[PDB]
Formats: C-alpha cells, sequence, structure tokens
C-alpha cells in the first residue's frame, strides 16, 4: 500500500541510483591522506557502531555518518588526532538529519571522553556542512536493502537481519568497499543473506529492477563472502556483537556458507 | 558577504529564522533572505535548517521555491530565495469579497500537484502544506515553500515524527495516531487546500484533535471497516464516535463542478492506500482544460 509508495518506487529507485553516484567518496582517498589509514578508519566506524547502540540510533544514521566522513576525507587532509572530531561531527549531523530525537551536542562531547571541547564539535559541524555543501541526503546501503526486501515472498526476518548485518560489515573496511556503490553492496548483501538462510538466489524481479545480474555482482560478492568468512577474526567486532541480540535474530551467530554456485 | 544585499522590509517568520525581502545591489534581483541564527556555543546548526537546505538543493522544479544560495558566517546563515509576491493565505484573504476565478483555482491546484509529485518522486515528504507555505507571483505561478518540516523518506516508510502538519491540514491517519504515514498525508493537505481555494474558508477548522476528527467525520461520513479497513483497530479510534452520514459535495463545495468534486473526494479518501497520488491526480479530467491565468493583484 501507500507505505511502499507504488506510484513512486520506480522513480525513487532511479533517482537514488543517480544520487549515489553523486555522493560517492573518492575510491583512492586514503592513499592521499598522509596521516590517516584504512586501519584508523575501521576503528572510527567501529566506534560509531557502539555510539549508535548506546544512543539507540537508527542504523540509517550510522550509514549516513560514514558517507559524510568518507566524502569529507575525500576533500580535506586530516591529522590522526582530529579523525575522531570529524567522526563525531558527522554522527551529529546524521542524527540531526535522520533521527526523530537526536542526542544533544553535549552527549556527542561526552562520548569522545572530552578529547574535544563542545566548541570544537560545533565548529567541525559547520566545516563539515561547508565541505559537503549541505548535500546530506545520501543514498545508503539500507535505502536499497529495504526496497529489495519488498521483492521477497514471503518476508523473512532472518534474511532481512543478515543482509543488514553484512551491509554494516562493509562500512568498516574502505578497502575494498569504497570501490562498490551502495546499491551494489546492498544487492550483494541481500543475495548472500538470501542464499545463506533460504538457499534461493538473487531473484529475476530484482534483476529487472536493478539491471544487476549475479555476473555483475560477482566481484563484490567475493569480497563480502571473504569478509563474512573472516568476520570472527576481524580486529573490529562491535557489529558482530550488535547482531548477536534477539533484536536482530542473532544472525551474526549463523555459520556462513563455505562456497557459492559460480 | 551580505554586502551586496540591501534589506527592503520584514516579511515574516517561518517555522524557524526570520524572513526579509532584499535587493541584490549589483544585479537588481529581488530576493527573500532567511536569517537563521547559529547556536555556536550550544546546539550548532538547527536540524530544521539542515533538512530544508539539503532537500531544497536537490529539489529543482518550477513549482518548488528556488533556493539560490546559502551565505555562511561564523554566527549566521542566510538562505537566499527567489522572491515571490505573496502567499496563498494572503491571496485568499484579499479575495474574500471578489472570490478567486475557477480557472485560477484549477491552475494553482494543477501546479501544486506538479510540485508535490516531484517531491514524492524524489523521496521527500513536505508535511506542512498550508496556504501560508504556498507562494504566488504576478505571472500565475504557485510554488511549495517552507521545507523546514520536510523529510527524506525511504521505501518502505518508517516511523517519523508524529507532531507534524498544522492541525487543520492534518490527515486522519496522523490524528488517529497511526505508526506509519506516507505521501498520502500531503495529498490530504492539498485536498483541504483545494476546498479552501474554492470557499476561501478552511474545510476542517478544528479547536483540538478530537474536534478535528469530528469535523472530518461530520462532512465525509464517519468511516467504518467498509470505507477504511483497519480504521476501528486504529490507536486512537474510539468505538463511541457519533455515526454521521457523508455530506454531499453539492453542500460542501457548491461552486465546484462534477469533475472538481470527484477529484476532491479522491483527495480526501480516508484510507491512505486509496487516497489518490499527486501523479494520478495530474491525469484527472478536472485538468483537461487547465490554463495558466494571471491573478488579480
Ligand atoms: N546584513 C544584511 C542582512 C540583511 I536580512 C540584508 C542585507 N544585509
Ligand atoms: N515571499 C517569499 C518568501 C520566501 I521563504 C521565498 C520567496 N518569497
Ligand atoms: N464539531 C462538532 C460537531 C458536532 I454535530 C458534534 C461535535 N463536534
Amino acid at each position: 500500500g501507500v507505505n511502499e509508495v507504488p506510484d513512486y518506487h520506480e522513480d525513487i529507485h532511479t533517482y537514488l541510483r543517480e544520487m549515489e553516484v553523486k555522493c560517492k567518496p573518492k575510491v583512492g582517498y586514503m592513499k592521499k591522506q598522509p596521516d590517516i589509514t584504512n586501519s584508523m578508519r575501521a576503528i572510527l566506524v567501529d566506534w560509531l557502531v557502539e555510539v549508535g547502540e548506546e544512543y539507540k540510533l537508527q542504523n540509517e544514521t550510522l550509514h549516513l555518518a560514514v558517507n559524510y566522513i568518507d566524502r569529507f576525507l575525500s576533500s580535506m587532509s586530516v591529522l590522526r588526532g582530529k579523525l575522531q572530531l570529524v567522526g563525531t561531527a558527522a554522527m551529529l549531523l546524521a542524527s540531526k538529519f535522520e533521527e526523530i530525537y537526536p542526542p544533544e551536542v553535549a552527549e556527542f562531547v561526552y562520548i569522545t571522553d572530552d578529547t574535544y571541547t563542545k566548541k570544537q564539535v560545533l565548529r567541525m559541524e559547520h566545516l563539515v556542512l561547508k565541505v559537503l555543501a549541505f548535500d546530506l541526503a545520501a543514498p545508503t546501503i539500507n535505502q536499497f536493502l529495504t526496497q529489495y526486501f519488498l521483492h521477497q515472498q514471503p518476508a523473512n526476518c532472518k534474511v532481512e537481519s543478515l543482509a543488514m548485518f553484512l551491509g554494516e560489515l562493509s562500512l568498516i573496511d574502505a578497502d575494498p568497499y569504497l570501490k562498490y556503490l551502495p546499491s551494489v553492496i546492498a544487492a550483494a548483501a541481500f543475495h548472500l543473506a538470501l542464499y545463506t538462510v533460504t538457499g534461493q538466489s538473487w531473484p529475476e524481479s530484482l534483476v529487472q529492477k536493478t539491471g544487476y545480474t549475479l555476473e555483475t555482482l560477482k566481484p563484490c560478492l567475493l569480497d563480502l563472502h571473504q569478509t563474512y568468512l573472516r568476520a570472527p577474526q576481524h580486529a573490529q567486532q562491535s557489529i558482530r556483537e550488535k547482531y548477536k541480540n534477539s533484536k536482530y535474530h542473532g544472525v551474526s551467530l549463523l555459520n556462513p556458507p563455505e562456497t557459492l554456485n559460480v | 558577504s551580505m554586502e551586496n544585499f540591501q534589506k527592503v522590509e520584514k516579511i515574516g517568520e517561518g517555522t524557524y529564522g526570520v524572513v526579509y525581502k532584499a535587493r541584490n545591489k549589483l544585479t537588481g534581483e529581488v530576493v527573500a533572505l532567511k536569517k537563521i541564527r547559529l547556536d555556536t556555543e550550544t546546539e550548532g546548526v538547527p536540524s530544521t535548517a539542515i533538512r530544508e537546505i539539503s532537500l531544497l538543493k536537490e529539489l529543482n522544479h518550477p513549482n518548488i521555491v528556488k533556493l539560490l544560495d546559502v551565505i555562511h558566517t561564523e554566527n549566521k546563515l542566510y538562505l537566499v530565495f527567489e522572491f515571490l509576491h505573496q502567499d496563498l493565505k494572503k491571496f485568499m484573504d484579499a479575495s474574500a469579497l471578489t472570490g478567486i476565478p475557477l480557472p485560477l483555482i484549477k491552475s494553482y491546484l494543477f501546479q501544486l500537484l506538479q510540485g508535490l509529485a516531484f517531491c514524492h518522486s524524489h523521496r521527500v515528504l513536505h508535511r506542512d502544506l498550508k496556504p501560508q507555505n504556498l507562494l504566488i507571483n504576478t505571472e500565475g505561478a504557485i510554488k511549495l515553500a517552507d521545507f523546514g518540516l520536510a523529510r527524506a523518506f525511504g521505501v518502505p516508510v518508517r516511523t517519523y515524527t508524529h507532531e507534524v502538519v498544522t492541525l487543520w491540514y492534518r490527515a486522519p491517519e496522523i490524528l488517529l495516531g497511526c505508526k506509519y504515514y506516507s505521501t498520502a498525508v500531503d495529498i490530504w493537505s492539498l485536498g483541504c487546500i483545494f476546498a479552501e481555494m474554492v470557499t476561501r474558508r478552511a474545510l476542517f477548522p478544528g479547536d483540538s484533535e478530537i474536534d478535528q476528527l469530528f469535523r472530518i467525520f461530520r462532512t465525509l461520513g464517519t468511516p467504518d471497516e467498509v470505507v477504511w479497513p483497519g480504521v476501528t483497530s486504529m490507536p486512537d479510534y474510539k468505538p463511541s464516535f457519533p455515526k454521521w452520514a457523508r455530506q454531499d459535495f453539492s453542500k460542501v463545495v457548491p461552486p465546484l463542478d462534477e469533475d472538481g468534486r470527484s477529484l476532491l473526494s479522491q483527495m480526501l479518501h480516508y484510507d491512505p492506500n486509496k487516497r489518490i497520488s499527486a501523479k494520478a491526480a495530474l491525469a484527472h479530467p478536472f485538468f483537461q482544460d487547465v490554463t495558466k491565468p494571471v491573478p488579480h493583484l
């Protein structure tokens, strides 16, 4: 019904496809940052996941925050000591954009252990706004995921959590996931979640929607399979912990499949 | 920064900031400036402004107020907007004796729907459609404005802020406390606005939420599971509601032809899922003969 905006799903999908190209971070930005690394970024995102659980934030907020960060770091050199400042400001902005009841700025200051003052946070907020030119409405993996779910028959909550879970894992590792568009990652997470729980693959109805085949999804699905396989061994764990809870059907605890049909 | 702008006069205050008509001293362009104060030691840039600016930057359509620039200081934000002569509420009030010509009404509704379809096509709910937020010029155009209460939505929709839409323009799904609402709530407002343009009185002028529902039911018929499946299972539905019969649209909007009345009813369907889309509305027979007349200003 209207909650799935049938007169608009198609135009919305087409628009997000165009927009996710616009809001795409620069693939190679980390090599151009003298003082920060993919490793440091992983620590940052992992921390944002915790923050997101402590404040019961929407998952969509977390994804938005990460888009903000990668685009900022595509334009601005940042020293290691200020990396967290950029992350706090992006989280703050994502919350203001997405949340009904964002946390107050004070709470954003508290979570950095008072590494930064309130004034630093607010000033960084404004700088972040200027660098992204207020282009904050960025398509996220989740925005594509929720639309792909509609193609299920019936709905399966395990497939839905699991895909969410794999999506968040991708946020952590700029290498390789900065090369993939949100919509590609979302498709690869949805295929991999579907295959793991049901057995079924990426449906024809979504091939027709997206133009993506299992062929064109092959590269991203291999990296995601790798990531899924290696997950319990990742230095960053907050996502695995998060997705143990009944809230997410404990999907993180599911043994991943060992191969695909390729 | 604002060196090139000369203030001319105050023109009021939206959901946030304060609005001036101004003149670009170099180009001669007349604009509206929205001054938004930045809480630089406390809350920073208001979420209202983050949503308005970000969504209006994406929304480029002839029937959506054009945001020309955003001028930064450390202490203030000025949004620069194309200037429009006045809002529809002021126009209606001015037209209280003389009435508004039906072709102008039809033109304006058609334009409002074009603007709104663009919003929905770009995953944005407006959530504050009322005459005061609709701007007209001297050449017969009308445009959606004040996107401070707007929201970029996902598909499918999730739970958003409930305290939304000015009471009189608020859809029964929001009133009855529903978990989810969608593009339908904007169509309801436009329905209310359509009726208001025809009579120049608000359709459902309530004093309270309970009074609001009573006003809607008494005119459209009290809904049941037949008209609106799931209505009686609604959070704030009350079994005890009086059961009124639907009022004929001959009484409701006398001036309106059979086509207008059909479009209006479809806009005010109780069931959100049957409420007509702005997209579909653009095709309705009411607009077969639509023209673009100039208002009498
Ligand atoms: N500094 C300013 C402010 C306004 I409002 C208009 C022009 N200059
Ligand atoms: N009169 C006005 C007001 C705004 I906000 C934008 C344009 N014209
Ligand atoms: N607005 C109204 C009308 C009646 I008749 C009863 C209650 N409220």
